[PDB]
RNA sequence: GCGGUAAUACGGAGGGCGCGAGCGUUACCCGGAUUCACUGGGCGUAAAGGGCGUGUAGGCGGCCUGGGGCGUCCCAUGUGAAAG
RNA sequence: CAAACCGGAUUAGAUACCCGGGUAGUCCACGCCCUAAACGAUGCGCGCUAGGUCUCUGGGUCUCCUGGGGGCCGAAGCUAACGC
């Protein structure tokens, strides 16, 4: 997807299992288990107290590097979520989570988001029966996210959905397998996601 | 536990070195001396003695502080009469706010007297014997009845607010209620329970602490007689 | 001379309370009095009354404080924490009804003078006028 | 129990014949995040001691802060020395918008949404002593009503 | 503020942080700067009381009542193009 | 009496401090000059907010009370502090 580099060296910088890879991250790796310290020749010496700033910075990185998104595109969302009405923090989360590239991951078509990004850019994903090849596209509520009719018997997709048979998908998403079809029921609320981010902090970093 | 026309001669006192804050409790400037509003001395006494009652009933202690020499001896008897402790010679920096650290001096006195009932007063070099026996001297001299205190007291009775003002300040910083025998040179508002009498002149002083300790015993359970002091005040 | 007689009073009061007087005397005017009417109503004083010193007419204000307090410094809380002239000579301050200020989220008042007469902030807004913003009190 | 933060530690220095002789100071805050905060200034010979000392100092000197939905009753401004602090209530979602010193104090008090301005001298010590005073001075409609009844 | 022979501050290397079809630089405007302060500052010793008076214009002006309604406040109504 | 100046000393030098002289000047009148650490380094007016003590000058029932002026100490409060 974007960033396109070593992802698990980011798991190892945030000191958190980030799952930027899905499958193997559940193995005995994700980088974290076995070697859970920072990347670089130095990331194993006694860590100095993070400045007030680093703390709020590293926390944003933790959120942005999850959804795999340019800072230019992250901040654009945050500012919008800011101007918007409601707890500007959770509206932000609502917005990231409303992204098509991510909703495809949530409905387990891809096993990662990097994989879900490409699944869209290569046109295997449809919204409301029309095709959408933009990771950015904002899913609204009531929309149905299908797997493209002529993409259905594809290898990467088959394994990915026989694995989805018998698994639960978020309380704000519908999903029927065999039909390769989801449904965006509602914008998730703050306690619906289990993100390892303070998020309150992310707001503070964008007013430094 | 009363007397109203115990003006006697112990009503008004002090000239014009007054705290103007003491203006309510004064009657007139009868010839260079403010004389104390007689009535108020008796009705402040009402609400005051009332206070002290509930203190003896609940089983708490009152630290009697009087350093002024014209009241010094009187404090010793009336404070010994009641179980309560007294500060009599001089008042030390942190009897209360430093009450732990100060009590090491108590930890030593009680323990240094234990040296003087042992075979080790014959043992130990006389280099120690002279020093460690004239050290016990001074200890018993200041803490003769501070040692009775094992924790901070529930209240504190001072005979001169102005003069023992370090005692007062320490009480407040630890929120310990101040009873005080006050007159025209003092700041009444700095005191919780006031007996607007006169800090100096034994004829007052003792009368007050007599009747007060009367009341303390009377309310604890003992109902007693005349005092070791009384008209033995000359 | 006495250039602002309202500030004189407002102040006279501020001064008296900070040394905890029982009452204080201001020389009298209906307009001054019409303010004390509000001070009194809203709980800031105990009330006032036209006394008479040396044969000239004053308004004795009766001040009001908290209860005695704890620790060092037992001087009670003030009731009139804060009280200050807004409009003054050579800077008169007038406000529309849409501009009458919310003082301390209403924990305090703001007396103003309108053509319906002297009034609190809440009074004018819930009565539709504006006027010369006299003073905040909180 | 209580949460400790520590706003600055510094290394003061005095002169004695032949050399300077050092010392350390620590400003620390304690809070239960439910309306209680304490500010402690602990000076002492070596660093971690000066912290310990502050924490203790900070626990006497507590302020009972009257939170309301994460913010404050009125808006105070306070002068301590040449430092001025300005506190302003804000609706939910605003966050602590504050300089790094009253932030320490406010977050630990449990204010989750507020507006702030440091005005005048910005000495971190006097600024801390000021927001403490600002907090000490908050009244609610509850306690104001008591004041002006009778 | 670093460099005077053990440089995390110079030049290279490995590693790391930040953005990324961009990233840096210089220039300019507002911000932080309550640092021209109306909101929101000061002048005994930090910059700042005129050497002192007399007084012109101007600014400001005690208590009570009545008229007017300029300031001030309120209601209605017209105007405030489109773009932004 | 004393800038400049003329001498004597001192000194490494001594265009200075010390010593002996000495002109303007210092004084007066009239006319200019308009400065200053022209200082309380604190503009003028009025109102308010504990007291104590010393002093100058009024008044009254004259142990004291009541004005005006000059100091000191201090309540509240203020001040970066000193202080006020
Ligand atoms: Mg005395
Ligand atoms: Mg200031
Ligand atoms: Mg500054
Ligand atoms: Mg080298
Ligand atoms: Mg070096
Ligand atoms: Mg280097
Ligand atoms: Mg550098
Ligand atoms: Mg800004
Ligand atoms: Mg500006
Ligand atoms: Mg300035
Ligand atoms: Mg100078
Ligand atoms: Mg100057
Ligand atoms: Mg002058
Ligand atoms: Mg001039
Ligand atoms: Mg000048
Ligand atoms: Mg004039
Ligand atoms: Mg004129
Ligand atoms: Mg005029
Ligand atoms: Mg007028
Ligand atoms: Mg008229
Ligand atoms: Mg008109
Ligand atoms: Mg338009
Ligand atoms: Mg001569
Ligand atoms: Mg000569
Ligand atoms: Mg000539
Ligand atoms: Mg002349
Ligand atoms: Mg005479
Ligand atoms: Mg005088
Ligand atoms: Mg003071
Ligand atoms: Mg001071
Ligand atoms: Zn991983």
């Amino acid at each position: 997807g974007r960033y396109i580099g070593p992802v698990c060296r980011l798991c190892r910088r945030e000191g958190v299992k980030l799952y930027l890879k899905g499958e193997r991250c559940y193995s005995p790796k994700c980088a974290m288990e076995r070697r859970p310290y920072p990347p670089g020749q130095h990331g194993q010496k006694r860590a100095r107290r993070p400045s007030d700033y680093a703390v709020r910075l590293r926390e944003k990185q933790k959120l942005r590097r999850i959804y795999g998104i340019s800072e230019r595109q992250f901040r654009n969302l945050f500012e919008e979520a800011s101007k918007k009405k409601g707890v500007t923090g959770s509206v932000f989360l609502g917005l990231l989570e409303s992204r098509l590239d991510n909703v495809v991951y949530r409905l387990g078509f891809a096993v990662s988001r990097r994989q879900a990004r490409q699944l869209v850019r290569h046109g295997h994903i449809t919204v409301n029966g029309r095709r959408v090849d933009l990771p950015s596209y904002r899913v609204r509520p009531g929309d149905e996210i299908a797997v493209a009719e002529k993409s259905r018997n594809l290898e990467l997709i088959r394994q990915n959905l026989e694995a989805m048979k018998g698994r639960k998908v978020g309380p704000w998403l519908s999903l029927d397998v065999e039909g390769m079809k989801g449904k965006f029921l509602r914008l998730p609320d703050r306690e619906d996601l289990a993100l390892p981010v303070n998020e309150q902090l992310v707001i503070e970093f964008y007013s430094r | 536990v009363k007397e109203l026309l115990e003006a006697g001669v112990h009503f008004g006192h002090e000239r014009k070195r007054w705290n103007p804050k003491f203006a309510r409790y004064i009657y007139a400037e009868r010839n260079g001396i403010h004389i104390i509003d007689l009535q108020k001395t008796m009705e402040e006494l009402e609400r005051t003695f009332r206070f002290i009652e509930d203190l003896a009933m609940r089983g708490g202690t009152i630290l009697f502080v009087g350093t002024k020499k014209q009241a010094q001896d009187i404090v010793r008897m009336e404070a010994e009469r009641a179980g309560m402790p007294y500060v009599n010679q001089r008042w030390l920096g942190g009897m209360l706010t430093n009450f732990k650290t100060i009590s090491q001096r108590v930890h030593r006195l009680e323990e240094l007297e234990a040296l003087f009932a042992s075979p080790e007063i014959e043992e130990r070099p006389k280099k120690e014997q002279v020093r460690l026996k004239h050290e016990l001297e001074r200890l018993q001299k200041y803490l003769s009845g501070f040692r009775l205190l094992k924790r901070l007291p529930d209240a504190i009775f001072v005979v001169d607010p102005t003069k023992e003002a370090i005692a007062v300040r320490e009480a407040r910083k630890l929120f310990i209620p101040v009873i005080a025998l006050a007159d025209t040179d003092s700041d009444p508002d700095l005191v919780d329970y006031i007996i607007p009498g006169n800090d100096d002149a034994i004829r007052s002083i003792q009368l007050i602490l007599s009747r007060a300790v009367d009341l303390i015993i009377q309310a604890r359970g003992g109902v007693v007689e005349p005092s070791p002091s009384y008209a033995l005040v000359q | 001379m006495l250039t602002d007689p309202i500030a004189d009073m407002l102040t006279r009061i501020r001064n008296a309370t900070r040394v905890y007087k029982e009452s204080t005397d201001v020389p009298a005017s209906r307009f001054k009095e019409e303010i004390l009417r509000i001070l009194a109503r809203e709980g800031f004083i105990k009330g006032y009354e036209r006394v008479d010193v040396d044969g000239k007419p004053y308004l004795r204000v009766y001040l009001k404080y908290g209860p005695r307090r704890q620790g060092p410094d037992p001087r009670p809380e003030q009731v009139i924490h804060h009280i200050r002239r807004i409009s003054k000579p050579g800077r008169r301050v007038y406000v529309g009804v849409k501009e009458i200020p919310r003082v301390r989220r209403g924990l305090g008042i703001a007396i103003l003078s309108t053509s319906k007469g002297v009034l609190t902030d809440r009074e004018a807004r819930k009565l539709g006028v504006g006027g010369e913003l006299i003073c905040e009190v909180w | 129990d209580f949460e400790e933060k520590m706003i600055l530690i510094r290394r003061t220095a005095r002169m004695q014949a032949g050399g300077r002789r050092f010392r350390f100071g620590a400003l620390v805050v304690v809070g239960d995040r439910q309306g209680r905060v304490g500010l402690g200034f602990g000076k002492a010979p070596e660093v971690p001691l000066a912290v310990q000392k502050a924490g203790y100092y900070a626990r006497r000197n507590m302020v009972e802060v009257p939170l309301q939905n994460g913010t404050i009753p009125h808006e105070i401004e306070v002068e301590f020395g040449a430092s001025k602090i300005v506190l302003k209530p804000a609706a939910p979602g605003t966050g602590v918008i504050a300089g790094a010193v009253p932030r320490a104090i406010l977050e630990l008090a449990g204010v989750t949404d507020i507006l702030t301005k440091e005005l005048g001298s910005r000495n971190p010590i006097n600024i801390a002593y000021a927001t403490m005073e600002a907090l000490r001075q908050l009244r609610t409609k509850a306690d104001v009503e008591r004041l002006r009844k009778g």
